[PDB]
RNA sequence: CUUCACACAUGCUACAAUGGCCGGUACAAAGGGCUGCGAUGCCGCGAGGUUAAGCGAAUCCUUAAAAGCCGGUCUCAGUUCGGAUCGGGGUCUGCAACUCGACCCCGUGAAGUCGGAGUCGCUAGUAAUCGCAGAUCAGCAACGCUGCGGUGAAUACGUUCC
């Protein structure tokens, strides 16, 4: 029954009418999906991503990721057509929440030499994506019971229709900024 | 002179020449061959000609060579890559 | 058990394991056991959570570590670089700055040979 | 499809060096998890060289 | 006179466990000292600062030799090996330490895991290894030179070949 969520429901939802003159309590911006892809690119290269990356991605978030195959082929990255290269999970509903709070709270501080998230990774729209670098700050990964490492970057995609409403709603959700 | 017991070290002729003009302007280019004498936090704003061996190069002492020497902002040697 | 990297290699002595902090070295441990009250012939395999959270504190209540001191360094190199010294164009050179010899040695601030 | 494809995911306990305590479900860590740092501690969520010269000598 | 795409030569330090670090502890010779040596005491983590006994010296200082011995720890790792390079802060000599001094403290922790063709020294208190002293000298020599002692081997059938 995510705190977040509650959270949201209980102070963000007037807030943000309070800060954006919204008419109409449909109007108002909320988190509707949360991607996490690896983008591995040992694709050509001993073709290992069984568990780089699905079986680490599932210890993150709570649900297998899908594999996802090169849509056509580039010699530079010796990419042939139709072979695994990334992995990508989609976070939504209570899971997504929980996912969000356990991310903001407890994750996203534990990186070494953070000094907090841009404020600019806007889509544009209101969407917005960031990185990481490893398998640390999820607790739920072992350093023990894990080969080379590997980031991530996450999309946080909202109902909001600018980047002004967008950040508003992720700083009142717990976005550290700069 | 390089120990915390007897401060800085400067030339008197080139305090002497700068302590007489930074009280009313600063002074144009102040020819000199002291490149022994470090910068004291007075320097600020001006410009010395400093020698090189061969010529003497402007230097304008601006917030951060304060604590270092006029011959290093005057390079002596020339090497240009041997190609 | 991290203090800012990781700092917990397998089976090391206290002492020896705090060095692998950016920042710190055999004396800065050896003050850090002291004053927190760890003795250095111990295992950081042993180490509890209240331990870890006193030396926590007293690092950055003192020392300075990875990350800012990272910063603090280049930020003095640079700081040379385009005040325009000599040590700063030995710098931007990459060649020795602390008045060495050039003429049969400095094959670490040089590479290896290029063997013209 | 949910037959025997995503992991266990069940209710945890966070528990923080600190103090602060609250708890979601989270994967295979069976109940607590203890971590070392969080929002409610970790800093920024908390917040001369003629100076040198003239303290020098 | 100290430059630096390179090349050669002579050395020092290493690549570690016959070792590194920490604690305790034993055993030398030969030399230097009035524009000098500074014992003691006090301050400093330290380089050092200050006072100052004695001493032109078999009587004072230099003077703690280090390898060695005992105990503890490290457990084969580019490491508690190695100590280059670089950042910060200092001491002293000197009118003056940027070019271009030595040393100290904190941090940094590179190449290097025994070295191709080839090549060098050594037959005994020798080689190997460990410290100490002097000259020049304001300072720079604990990588050079000239000396001093400590520990202390393996081999030589023989003259075919170089
Ligand atoms: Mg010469
Ligand atoms: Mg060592
Ligand atoms: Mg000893
Ligand atoms: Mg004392
Ligand atoms: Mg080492
Ligand atoms: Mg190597
Ligand atoms: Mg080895
Ligand atoms: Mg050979
Ligand atoms: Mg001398
Ligand atoms: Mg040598
Ligand atoms: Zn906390």
């Amino acid at each position: 029954q995510p705190r977040l969520k509650e959270r949201y429901r209980s102070e963000i939802r007037d807030a943000l009418r309070k800060q954006f003159g919204y008419g109409n309590v449909m109007q108002i911006p909320t988190v509707t999906k949360v991607v996490v892809n690896m983008g591995v690119g040992e694709a050509a290269r001993d073709a290992k991503l069984i568990n780089g990356a699905v079986n680490d991605l599932a210890l993150i978030t709570g649900q297998k990721p899908e594999v996802r195959r090169a849509r056509k082929s580039i010699a530079q990255f010796k990419l042939r057509e139709g072979m695994p290269v990334g992995v990508r999970v989609t976070l939504r509903g209570d899971r997504m929440w929980e996912f969000l709070d356990r991310l903001t709270s407890i994750a996203l501080p534990r990186i070494r030499d953070f000094r907090g998230l841009s404020p600019k990774q806007f889509d544009g729209v209101g969407n917005y994506t960031f990185g990481l670098a490893e398998q640390a700050v999820f607790h739920e990964v072992d350093v023990d019971k894990i080969d080379r490492v590997r980031g991530m970057d996450i999309n946080v995609v909202t109902s909001a229709a600018t980047d002004d409403e967008g950040r508003a709603l992720l700083r009142a959700l717990g976005f550290p900024f700069k | 002179p390089r120990s915390l017991k007897k401060g800085p070290f400067v030339d008197e002729h080139l305090l002497k020449k700068v302590d007489v003009q930074n009280e009313k302007n600063t002074k144009q280019v102040i020819k000199t061959w002291s490149r022994r004498s470090t910068i004291i936090p007075d320097f600020i704003g001006h410009t010395f000609a400093v020698h090189d061996g061969r010529k003497h190069v402007p230097v304008f002492v601006t917030e951060s060579m304060v604590g270092h020497k006029l011959g290093e902002f005057a390079p002596t040697r020339t090497f240009k890559g041997h190609i | 058990a991290r203090l800012v990297g990781v700092d917990l290699p397998r089976d090391k002595r206290m002492e020896v394991a705090l060095t692998y902090i950016f920042g710190i070295g055999r004396t800065r441990s050896n003050e850090i056991l002291a004053a927190t009250g760890i003795d250095r012939d111990l295992r950081t395999r042993d180490l509890t959570e209240e331990q870890l959270i006193h030396l926590r504190d007293y690092i950055e209540a003192n020392l300075k570590v990875e990350g800012d001191l990272r910063r603090e360094v280049q930020a003095d190199i640079r700081r040379k670089i385009e005040i325009g010294c000599y040590q700063g164009l030995r710098h931007r050179r990459g060649m020795p700055v602390r008045g060495q010899r050039t003429k049969t040695n400095a094959r670490t601030r040089k590479g290896p040979k290029r063997t013209i | 499809m949910k037959s025997d494809i995503h992991p266990a995911y069940e209710e945890t306990t966070v528990v923080c060096g600190c103090g602060n305590t609250f708890q979601t479900r989270s994967t295979k860590p069976g109940g607590r998890i203890v971590v070392e740092v969080c929002s409610q501690c970790h800093p920024f969520y908390t917040g001369g060289r003629v100076a040198r010269f003239e303290k020098r000598y």
